[PDB]
């Protein structure tokens, strides 16, 4: 499920800004 | 119409603010520091206590030379420029703000029951006359500062406070600007950029609409529409035309959402000929009550749990580390404006 594709994704906890 | 009445109000407040902006209206020792909120490159929040009135605050502490660093020097005039002169419910109140030697520092009210972030992945998903409410109040938010030609930039549940009324107060204008024209510069965060911010062209506010969708999706959804483990197979999943929706989605939701992550710019909602009025006026929204969300008269979903003032069990625990002032100024000329 997408669902658990997320959980197991790296992209769950708190997400970064990016720039440049 | 009562709603331009308003905003044309709004904006005579603000740009008076906004050509003559406070400058050190505290100082560090006038605060006890009592724990550490958020950590970043640059810097970190922390709550405080104001001893004169025992209140609390968040401040933001910036290390100067690591603003310059990072090349964020104009970044961070504009946030705190923008953050001095806007006044609207669901915006954090700016309260303080002055520099040292070291450092810069913007002192927020202090809201305790944390990101959205947090009760969102600990839940799950919200149902969606719950993702509703909260959208509302970004729907509202992002009309007052897009009339005010300012752009927020980085829409995500990391930076929507939850209050003590279950109201959305949006934090870290570190990337907002206010800008008549276009923009170019690459910034915000990789789940929720528009497809022109990746592909290097010029944008306008519409990056902010396009965020509200990823949003609502992450909301209702539970997960982002576009994910990867790497940034860059984030960026081809934007850019690629296509986005699948749970089929828990209320078929007005998933319009309303065809039209806000629409890659093409003369057909995304919000940038149209009528604006935010083909949000406003979407049926997803037409239970919403736009009034009484500004008033804050509709009852919240959810309340966080308080257990006093001061409590911080909302955030996670970060390591504590010194604040030392230098005896030296840093960056004086770069940051005189602060
Ligand atoms: C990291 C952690 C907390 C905050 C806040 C915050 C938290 C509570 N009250 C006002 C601001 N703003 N920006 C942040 C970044």
């Amino acid at each position: 499920t997408t669902y658990a594709d997320f959980i197991a994704s790296g992209r769950t906890g708190r997400r970064n800004a990016i720039h440049d | 119409e009562s709603v331009k009445e308003f905003l044309a109000k709004a904006k005579e407040d603000f740009l008076k603010k906004w050509e003559n902006p406070a400058q050190n209206t505290a100082h560090l020792d006038q605060f006890e520091r009592i724990k550490t909120l958020g950590t970043g490159s640059f810097g970190r929040v922390m709550l405080v206590k104001h001893m004169e009135t025992g209140n609390h605050y968040a401040m933001k502490i910036l290390d100067k030379q690591k603003v310059v660093k990072l090349k964020q020097i104009e970044h961070t005039l504009n946030e705190k420029r923008i953050l001095q002169a806007v006044n609207f419910p669901f915006l954090v109140k700016l309260e303080f703000s002055f520099k040292d030697n070291s450092n810069l520092y913007m002192v927020m009210e202090y809201v305790p029951g944390g990101e959205m972030f947090s009760h969102l992945r600990r839940i799950g998903r919200f149902s969606e006359p719950h993702a509703r409410f909260y959208a509302a109040q970004i729907v509202l938010t992002f009309e007052y500062l897009h009339s005010l030609d300012l752009i927020y930039r980085d829409l995500k549940p990391e930076n929507l406070l939850i209050d003590q009324q279950g109201y959305i107060q949006v934090t870290d204008f570190g990337f907002a600007k206010r800008v008549k024209g276009r923009t170019w510069t690459l910034c915000g965060t990789p789940e929720y950029l528009a497809p022109e911010i990746i592909l290097s062209k010029g944008y306008n506010k519409a990056v902010d609409w396009w965020a509200l969708g990823v949003l609502i999706y992450e909301m209702a959804a539970g997960y982002p529409p576009f994910f990867a483990d790497q940034p860059i197979q984030i960026y081809e999943k934007i850019v690629s035309g296509k986005v699948r929706f749970p089929s828990h989605f209320s078929s007005d939701l998933k319009d309303l959402l065809r039209n806000l992550l629409q890659v093409d710019l003369t057909k995304r909602f919000g940038n149209l000929k009528d604006g935010v009025n083909d949000i406003k006026n979407h049926k997803w929204f037409a239970t919403t009550d736009w009034i009484a969300i500004y008033q804050r008269k509709v009852e919240a979903p959810f309340i966080p749990k308080f257990k006093g003032p001061g409590d911080t069990s909302n955030f996670d625990d970060y390591e504590e580390e010194e604040i030392r002032v230098s005896i030296n100024e840093k960056c004086g000329k770069e940051f005189s404006e602060f």
